[PDB]
């Protein structure tokens, strides 16, 4: 199917505290598997996934290097974006990154990203086109005029094109065990009485990769969205991803509920009821 | 702005009193990304926690998992604490293996 | 892997 990787910066300034902590982490689809983090008792890029280990000593040397003057280049940044917006040296401020590109099922490139936050706001981010700049407000435009300056643009395109796809397309057939592998839901319902007249209808979906589901609860066959709790996803600790969506029913009508389950790595999506 | 984080407290298989398992709690949607997660057993914070890379979402927020090895049983407690700069106090979310 | 920056890339 369709495939991403990401890079996920951040960078965070704690006056008295010392410098501003910079982390990096990589991640193709929902599996992570570089990590750098500058406040480690020796910074270096360290594997996450099993299918980079064997990346050769250049590859490592070369991302640590990239990281350790990420650290201070973004320490600068910090610097510069609290004087845009006239604030005190007394504060802790984050500016965040993340780029990457998404393939298609084709493997062909589908669009390229490169977006930047200050305190989880957006700053700054490359428009679709991979040339021009969406700014957020009059201090991102000076970052923008800066970048225009340097013709960063041009040089985030080559890279989201060029060696972002390659790399990317790298790690989906050195990793196509797990990558390459969709695993379906598990799934069951659950019925707890919550009184005498209502019960509540719990449908489980359990062990699946990747992330990406949809859990709905229907009542005779109409989409009930606005009655159905429905939890975030959740990782489970073992690559896998967890959800469930209840619905407080009258009891007696519980026969009129289906919990519909679609995901990637079902054959057919799947329709359940709760099974006394 | 600030956001406070989202808590959730379960298990990594199937709870089944006597066989050993993994408590995981998983806080996200928060801002900014400094946080204390703690695992208690009966009240008691639990030493050895791990706890996943900072990482964050589409739309900024920060997500974390921690999580230790755990054998449930029929009355043992465990809950998750958090505390944020969004939080006037810890907040406590008990694990239900319902939830 | 990442991408790298000019010298003294700034925001």
């Amino acid at each position: 199917g369709s495939h991403s990787m990401r890079y996920f910066y951040t960078a965070m300034s704690r006056p008295g505290r010392g410098e501003p902590r910079f982390i990096a982490v990589g991640y193709v689809d929902d599996t992570q598997f570089v990590r750098f983090d500058s406040d480690a008792a020796s910074p270096r890029t360290e594997p996450r996934a099993p299918w980079i280990e064997q990346e050769g000593p250049e590859y490592w040397d070369r991302n640590t290097q990239i990281f350790k003057t990420n650290t201070q280049t973004y320490r600068e940044s910090l610097r510069n974006l609290r004087g845009y917006y006239n604030q005190s040296e007394a504060g802790s401020h984050i500016i965040q990154r993340m780029y990457g590109c998404d393939l298609g099922p084709d493997g062909r490139l589908l669009r390229g990203h490169d977006q930047s936050a200050y305190d989880g706001k957006d700053y700054i981010a490359l428009n679709e086109d991979l040339s021009s700049w969406t700014a957020a407000d009059t201090a991102a435009q000076i970052t923008q005029r800066k970048w225009e300056a340097a013709r960063v643009a041009e040089q985030r395109r080559a890279y989201l094109e060029g060696l972002c796809v390659e790399w990317l397309r790298r790690y989906l057939e050195n990793g196509k065990e797990t990558l390459q592998r969709a695993d379906p839901p598990k799934t069951h319902v659950t019925h707890h009485p919550v009184s005498d007249h209502e019960a509540t209808l719990r449908c489980w979906a359990l062990g699946f990769y990747p992330a990406e589901i949809t859990l709905t609860w229907q009542r005779d066959g109409e989409d009930q969205t606005q009655d159905t709790e429905l939890v975030e996803t959740r990782p489970a600790g073992d690559r896998t991803f967890q959800k469930w969506a209840a619905v407080v029913v009258p009891s007696g009508e519980e026969q009129r509920y289906t919990c519909h389950v679609q995901h990637e790595g079902l054959p057919k999506p799947l329709t359940l009821r709760w099974e006394p | 702005i600030q956001r406070t984080p989202k808590i959730q407290v379960y298990s990594r298989h199937p709870a089944e009193n006597g066989k050993s398992n993994f408590l995981n709690c998983y806080v996200s949607g928060f801002h900014p990304s400094d946080i204390e997660v703690d695992l208690l057993k009966n009240g008691e914070r639990i030493e050895k926690v791990e706890h996943s890379d900072l990482s964050f979402s589409k739309d900024w927020s920060f997500y974390l998992l921690y999580y230790t090895e755990f054998t449930p049983t029929e009355k043992d407690e465990y809950a998750c604490r958090v505390n944020h700069v969004t939080l006037s106090q810890p907040k406590i979310v008990k694990w239900d293996r319902d939830m | 892997h990442p991408v790298g920056d000019a010298d003294y890339f700034e925001y």
